[PDB]
């Protein structure tokens, strides 16, 4: 796992040179950045529940998942599903936070589509619920900060899918 | 210069010659100096990927 920084650090030692004017121009880009992304992490870590609960209703609720044969069926079901999404969340919020997406790499994606094989349950569903996640957080951040969430959920659903 | 070739200036004084080429442009690097070959630090080369 690795931030912006981190990564930039790394890649400069494995090359063995220095911090040039690129790398530098990079950190001071994801310092700017910072205050926008500690204020988005501290709105989402405010209505995290709101929103998985919100995505949820707007894209996986009284359909063929919820009902029995869905893989969404029981409170047992329901439940993993629910915090699958806020794990999804999560980890989007850490992935942005960190501007770096190799924690949801090592965190996130790594046997997560062959354990969905294995339990058979919807990918595509999946994705829409991190689609509607992705809305909700958008709507709740704003513009820029929607964005920046969106690339991380959009590449949690491209490794997934 | 034959019967059609118009004169130039074919030697120079070493005064004039000094005058044209002693000034801090058009001087060059290794006319009254002692260049040293710049080379890249060992231990620079040695970390080098
Ligand atoms: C919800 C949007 C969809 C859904 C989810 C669902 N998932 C499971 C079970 C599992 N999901 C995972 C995935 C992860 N666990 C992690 O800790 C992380 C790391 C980031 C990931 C990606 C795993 C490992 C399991 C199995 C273990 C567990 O106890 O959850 C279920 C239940 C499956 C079952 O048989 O119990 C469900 C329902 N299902 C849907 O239909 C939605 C589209």
């Amino acid at each position: 796992m690795q931030d912006a920084i981190t990564a930039v650090i790394n890649s400069a030692d494995v090359q063995g040179k220095y911090l040039d004017g690129a790398a530098m121009d990079k950190l001071k880009s994801y310092f700017a950045s910072g205050e926008l992304r500690v204020r988005a992490a501290s709105v989402i870590s405010a209505n995290a529940a709101t929103i998985v609960k919100e995505a949820v209703a707007k894209s996986l609720l009284y359909s063929d998942v919820t009902r029995p044969g869905g893989n969404m069926y029981t409170t047992r079901r329901y439940a993993a599903c629910i915090r699958d999404l806020d794990y999804y969340l999560r980890y989007a919020t850490y992935a942005m936070l960190a501007g770096d997406a190799s924690i949801l790499d090592e965190r996130v994606l790594n046997g997560l589509k062959e354990t969905y094989n294995s339990l058979g349950v919807p990918i595509s569903s999946t994705v829409q619920a991190i689609q509607a996640i992705k809305e909700v957080t958008a709507s709740l951040v704003g513009a820029d900060a929607g964005k920046e969430m969106g690339v991380y959920l959009d590449y949690i659903c491209s490794g997934l899918s | 210069f034959g019967e059609d070739t118009v004169p130039y200036e074919r030697y120079l004084t070493p005064g004039g010659l000094q005058m044209r080429s002693a000034r801090v442009g058009s001087l060059r690097e290794d006319i009254g100096q002692r260049v040293d070959k710049e080379v890249t630090p060992r231990f620079v080369e040695l970390g080098q990927v």
